[PDB]
């Protein structure tokens, strides 16, 4: 009967108050230990429920909400996720009180429809603004919200060449954001601070054999060395199915090494009759093809994967090559400069491809001076073209930080006394349980919630600015418009939205039964 | 704070306290006894020690990836790396509990701490570049810091002259893979030897010479084994034996051929990656050449950089490629196993030094200090920047982190002051494991140091204050921020931890 | 400016929660009890 | 054998964690802001929750001998201060604490580290020397720092926020007393139901017990008697005696005989002009009707303890042996009525004839208070008697103890040398009990015990921590004080316990049988 509900709502609570310190720039993380022993510490609530002992089918259904929001903007997931679990609360009263909980599901759906043209009175407009100050909004826009973790005091460094990374990639015909473009490296080493941008692709991997030159010299081309593809494996031609060679004389089976040792000679002379130099492939090489491939002076790498050959095709221009007959000089890349460097000490090498003209790929050299940081870097390296592509698509740009979620809240408050019947004490329990965001922050910063609510009340309703919010950093004002708190329109209003869709169904949970795994 | 974070803290300074008894060059070595192959190894290093060691915590075992950052990086005094880390959770025990401060605001004021810790390193390091003669001699000295925190450093001076004329050979040479380092049972520390060539564990043939000046070696990765491997999926289809007898005697004379393609290059060595069989074997005792076999990947390799020649497979040009030759090619037995000593080289480019030892722990061991020191030495060139070690630089910053306190101020002071306080608790343990009192000592260089005086440091060979320069103390700022910057960011994602995830074992 | 915090045990609520919990059924027992539209009970 | 024993090893660690996991519990009951704690007995499921570690940490299981002394001085706490006690035991762990980290950091012998708190014990008694005050000469301002000094002591229980109304309780009684220490003449009675606000102080006594059946219930100008002689059981002899009788007419006539005896034992009590009489056993029918014949109260079974209360309170004698009537005396009370307090109704006595004693009345709202305001009056006169002796007091509840931080610190200046650490170590450990007594208001014991620790070497030794407002306020204006004579017993049994455990090199388990 009912009392399946507290059940439900109280196992929300138990994995809601783990979170709730874990929301804000001020919060903390949680390791996340593998059944194999694996640590994985971070802040986003989507990778610590991906990875964690798991009962109630609700924990499972917030990840799956956790998919569609960080394919939005991409920062303050604890921010976000939470919120939809404060009004279990606020429905286990009217539960008490009687209110069914169809008209508790359809009271949050009609109170979340308001806020839709609440956020969109003050919003700025960024699209009438030149590049310039696109490029100054969304380099400060990051700063605060980003970091949640470690670099999270030298993000500086990692917010500006975020800005620069999405300039080549998004031309200046309207706005176009690709993220797949761009890939995410990463190093154990060194500092945080050292993270350095090159326009090109970059490989991990390194030259197959000792004596091969790291770097290049330029020549009559473009300077670079003309890389080329090649799909197909490196190798003598091998059948496919068996294949049986009578052999009836000496000379029959002599020659059968001479078909081979021309078979490397003809594939090395349509490398140099073509111009090409650096010539990688998917496959390995021989013991004795090595020899003249370094003698003819063409660098080579092998076991070369499928996704790294995407962005080489892109800085080269150039063709897939499924056969050594299509190599031709058309069909050859264009590059500028191409070096290679160890890093640690006796670490392995990379490829660094530089392009002179400006290219879609952009490969970010990342280094940190801790394994877990780097396991932890795949969620807060890059965040940027994920929140860009909400500026791109909409230009209208809200400030978050707890001020929105406020005035809001007193929008729908004023317009629920207007309805007045059951809509009451419904649209002002979902309003009362939006406040939880500014309070968690309250919490972290220690600020009174008493006197949190009173400060942005006193300020946001008299005053038409909603800038007004908690201010974590300890600073001597509260508004988000000098702290430069940014947060796009389209991408927080599908985190109002997918939050208050998720209680379409818990809210009416009676019934559960679950079969044998 | 209480059950969040429980053996968060006194779980990583148990850890730290076995290691204490390394830290220093006065320290001593510990013993690895694993449960399974009955197995032993005795380092100094925390590095192999965190490695092989159970840890059930998680906090633990994130102090094992910032100990191989500062192995692959520096490698020597790794100890002092997760120790540092321990005492910032020492006093976060407290100023988060006691005084009850928010961690992140005790992580702030780290980090404020870690930006005030870079400017006084810069600003303390001293210039040493430009010429090197007086660089070079200098280099004695300052190896000697870092060369031996063992308890070996009976062969600091022996090996200070070899370190030297290592990298002197090597002429300007980063790669470490250009150094050969030679691990021989039996003799003494001291009766170490240093020549210019490569001395090989291997032998010559039956019937080769054992003396040949004027040598020209060539190496390669072909395969000697037997008859010809040709392609996948082969087979012989003959009539009778008479041709088959046949097809096997001709690919001996086929190889012989492969073989008179040998001749044509004149060289008086020959090197094969793989088994050479009997017959080709005996060819090159007809032609004068020696042969070397079973070299599984870097056996050819390691000689290629001493010979600077180049891995021929084709045979068919003698003129392009590369030809090596050695003065001096002489086979020279040393200890029981008969070793293949090579000299005069064509050029510099790699290098040679042979180690002698009674215990086998003890060759293995002090491998990782030359490799280190080499490295010590390549950093050295790049940087030109270098500081005064030895208990002396925690109190130069404890000096700024402290000036740093007085313009912040408020409650943040306590945090920055813990962090003053934990890097005075380090020479306290550097100093433990000499055995010499901690208040005297410290009292002495901390307050010298604000009188002006930053030339002073611990010494813990007489018990008293001494001059870093006098002793031969240096260290390399390459080596002083890495470790500073690594541990003062390693403790700062330890004290984010608000919670403790269990996982259900496999 | 931030500073407060003041929290060190951060579970004060443990001691007083489960005893609520066990004091909610000794309450849930005496509300199908009370008034005359209630319940009675057998010992 | 199984005897397993701990080297200097294993003893030096397990005997420092003892006292400070046990300790953990004391640490929230100090001062009036202090909490409680809950313990679960396996036996008949009780339970006791109160602030004095006395009756709690004497009933907790412990396997660590370093708390087992602790427990056993908490009995000379019990006979001199009673109330907020647990201090002894949280500053003796603190010395534990910070000597577990001077030597884990100095690395000196722990026999030096004894004898810095040896040189430092002696810097406190001069501070509270120095600093005590005798109010005594001025018999006004007397009386009425009394008032000072019980509301500091007078707080401990949740129902310290009714202070303000026991105030006047213990306020007058300890005039009526007039000098008296024991609790024997104090007379507790514990009441169920009322109001929290509803003990009062009577003049008079205060019995449980009710009349039989004729006695009349309100009796005036009655000469009360106490006697220890037998009545319920009559006949009962222990003699070395048997009965052989020929036939049943001398079997009645021993009945009679019986008859005779009382007959004989009621003129004696008729000859003392009694209209009260008490009977520490039962009263037998028989001679409970005579005293309704000549008009005498009755009252039966008085136990050892109440038996005294009743001469102590009225200034009677116990009288045994009725042969000498004139050879006693004879209490008497103005009015003596039976009252009604609570469901269960009581015997009233107004107008004794000594007022050496006085009548508390207590009632509470629930049973869990009846033990807990028997704590907090187990010592509540018997503190203000120990003030009437002891005339010197000092000003409490924080600041005494960093006033002496101060001549420790002076002291440490004379002394110096390595010795100095231990003697530093004490004044840490000492200015860190008023900062544990500021984490149980959940106050800040940061910046307000920085301001106090600078304000004490300022040279103002009025300045204090207030407790309701959590500010820097005066002792002398909030009205704390307390007596020389209590605080000087806490300081130094808290260190003499203290070098104690520094000692234990080895731990020995034996065998259980």
């Amino acid at each position: 009967g009912l009392e399946a509900k507290k059940s439900h709502i109280l196992a929300a609570r138990s994995v809601a108050s783990i979170i709730k310190t874990s929301l804000g720039p001020r919060g903390l993380d949680k390791i996340l230990i593998s059944p194999d022993g694996e640590i994985t510490i971070t802040n986003d609530g989507a990778t610590i429920l991906s990875q964690m002992e798991l009962d109630n089918e609700i924990a499972k259904l917030l990840v799956q909400l956790s998919k569609s929001q960080d394919d939005e903007i991409g920062d303050g997931t604890t921010g976000v996720v939470v919120l939809a679990s404060a009004l279990l609360d606020q429905a286990l009263e009217l539960i008490q009180k009687g209110i069914h909980p169809i008209k508790i599901a359809n009271g949050f759906d009609e109170a979340a429809k308001l806020a839709i043209s609440k956020l969109e009175e003050t919003c700025d407009d960024i699209s009438a603004s030149n590049d310039e100050l696109f490029r100054d909004f969304l380099l400060r826009a990051a700063k605060t919200s980003l970091g949640s973790k470690i670099v999270s005091k030298d993000h500086d460094r990692f917010a500006e060449m975020a800005v620069e990374a999405v300039i080549n990639v998004m031309d200046k015909d309207r706005k176009d954001v690709d993220f797949d473009l761009i890939k995410m490296q990463g190093r154990v080493g060194g500092s945080i601070s050292d993270s350095k941008l090159i326009n090109g692709v970059i490989l991990d991997k390194d030259f197959s054999h000792p004596q091969m030159p790291k770097c290049v010299l330029p020549k009559e081309g473009s300077d670079g060395v003309k890389l080329a593809i090649l799909t197909c494996p490196f190798e003598p031609p091998k059948p496919k199915t068996k294949h049986k060679l009578d052999i009836s004389s000496v000379e029959e089976y002599q020659k059968l090494q001479t078909y081979e040792q021309d078979k490397f000679k003809e594939m090395i002379d349509d490398v140099k009759k073509a111009g090409a130099d650096v010539v990688i492939c998917q496959w390995g090489f021989d013991d004795e093809a090595n020899h003249l491939l370094l003698q003819n002076d063409l660098p080579a790498v092998r076991w070369v994967g499928g996704q790294e050959l995407e962005h080489i095709a892109i800085s080269t221009n150039g063709r897939i090559v499924p056969r050594f007959q299509d190599l031709s000089k058309d069909k050859l890349g264009t590059c500028s400069r191409i070096y290679e460097q160890e890093f640690g000490t006796t670490k392995d090498r990379m490829l660094i491809i530089e392009q002179s003209k400006e290219t879609k790929t952009v490969t970010c050299f990342v280094r940190g001076s801790n394994k877990m940081i780097v396991d932890e870097a795949e969620r807060a390296l890059h965040d940027s073209l994920c929140v860009v592509r909400n500026l791109v698509k909409d230009s209208r740009v809200v400030y978050g930080g707890g001020a929105a979620e406020v005035t809001m809240s007193l929008a729908v408050s004023e317009e629920a006394d207007k309805q007045r019947g059951i809509d009451q004490y419904a649209f002002r329990g979902f309003a009362q349980a939006l406040d939880t965001i500014p309070m968690t922050l309250a919490e972290n910063s220690g600020l009174d919630p008493i006197g949190t609510l009173s400060t942005l009340k006193s300020k946001q309703l008299k005053e038409k600015i909603s800038n007004i919010g908690v201010d974590c950093l300890g600073y001597g004002s509260n508004d988000m418009k000098e702290l430069f708190v940014v947060d796009p329109f389209i991408g927080k209003k599908q985190q109002i939205l997918l939050a208050t869709q998720l209680c379409r169904m818990i809210l009416k949970i009676d019934n559960v039964i679950i079969s044998g795994k | 704070a209480e059950n969040a974070r429980l053996s968060a803290f006194v779980g990583a300074i148990a850890v730290g306290d076995l290691v204490k008894s390394t830290l220093g060059p006065k320290g001593m070595d510990k013993l690895l006894q694993s449960a399974s192959s009955n197995t032993c190894m005795v380092t100094n290093d925390g590095a192999t020690i965190l490695k092989s060691i159970p840890l059930d915590n998680p906090a633990a075992k994130v102090l094992v990836n910032i100990s191989k950052v500062q192995d692959d990086e520096v490698g020597d005094g790794t100890t002092s790396v997760t120790v540092l880390s321990a005492e910032l959770l020492r006093e976060a025990e407290k100023l988060i509990d006691q005084s009850k401060i928010h961690p992140q605001t005790i992580i702030e004021g780290y980090r404020l701490a870690s930006a005030a810790a870079l400017d006084a390193l810069t600003k303390a390091a001293v210039d040493n570049s430009h010429d090197k003669t007086m660089f070079r001699e200098d280099l004695i000295h300052i190896a000697k810091t870092t060369l031996s925190s063992k308890i070996l450093s009976q062969d600091k001076d022996h090996f200070a002259e070899l370190a030297t004329n290592a990298i002197l050979r090597l002429k300007g040479s980063t790669n470490l893979e250009h150094i050969q380092i030679i691990k021989i049972l039996g003799g003494k520390l001291s009766d170490s030897f240093l020549d210019e060539g490569f001395i090989l564990a291997k032998k010559f043939g039956n019937n080769q010479p054992k003396r040949i000046e004027n040598a020209k070696i060539l190496i390669a990765n072909t395969t000697l084994d037997t008859d010809k491997v040709k392609i996948f999926g082969t087979k012989f289809k003959v009539d009778s034996t008479a041709k088959l007898a046949q097809l096997e005697k001709a690919e001996r004379e086929k190889m012989k051929n492969k073989i008179a393609k040998i001749s044509k290059f004149g060289i008086n060595t020959f090197i094969n990656r793989q088994l050479i069989y009997d017959y080709p074997e005996q060819l090159f005792t007809d032609l004068g050449i020696n042969s070397i076999e079973h070299a599984d990947f870097e056996g050819v390799e390691r000689l290629a950089l001493v010979t600077g020649g180049e891995v021929v497979s084709t045979f068919d040009e003698p003129s392009k490629c590369k030809l090596g030759e050695c003065d001096v090619i002489e086979e020279i037995m040393l200890g029981e196993q008969p070793f293949l000593k090579f000299s005069g080289c064509k050029a510099g480019e790699a290098c040679t030094i042979v180690l002698r030892g009674a215990t086998d722990q003890t060759l293995d061991e002090a491998e990782r200090s030359l490799h280190d020191a080499l490295s010590v030495l390549s950093q050295t060139t790049k940087e030109t920047r270098t500081v005064l070690g030895g208990g002396c630089a925690e109190m130069v910053m404890s000096k700024a982190v402290d000036t740093e306190a007085q313009n912040i101020d408020g409650k943040k002071s306590l945090a920055v002051e813990a962090f003053a306080r934990a890097l005075r608790q380090l020479p306290t343990i550097l100093a433990d494991n000499a055995g010499f009192d901690s208040s005297e000592l410290v009292s002495k260089l901390r307050s010298s140091i604000y009188n002006g005086i930053s030339t002073s440091g611990l010494d813990l060979n007489n018990g008293t204050i001494a001059d870093m320069r006098q002793l031969g103390i240096v260290e390399s700022y390459k080596l002083k921020r890495a470790v500073v910057s690594s541990a003062s960011e390693a403790a700062e994602v330890l004290l984010r931890v608000d919670n403790i995830i269990r996982a259900r074992p496999r | 400016p931030s500073n407060a915090t003041f929290k060190n045990k951060e579970k004060p609520q443990e001691v007083r929660k489960a005893n609520i919990i066990a004091a909610r059924s000794v309450a849930d027992a005496i509300r199908t009890s009370l008034g005359p539209k209630g319940m009675d009970k057998m010992i």
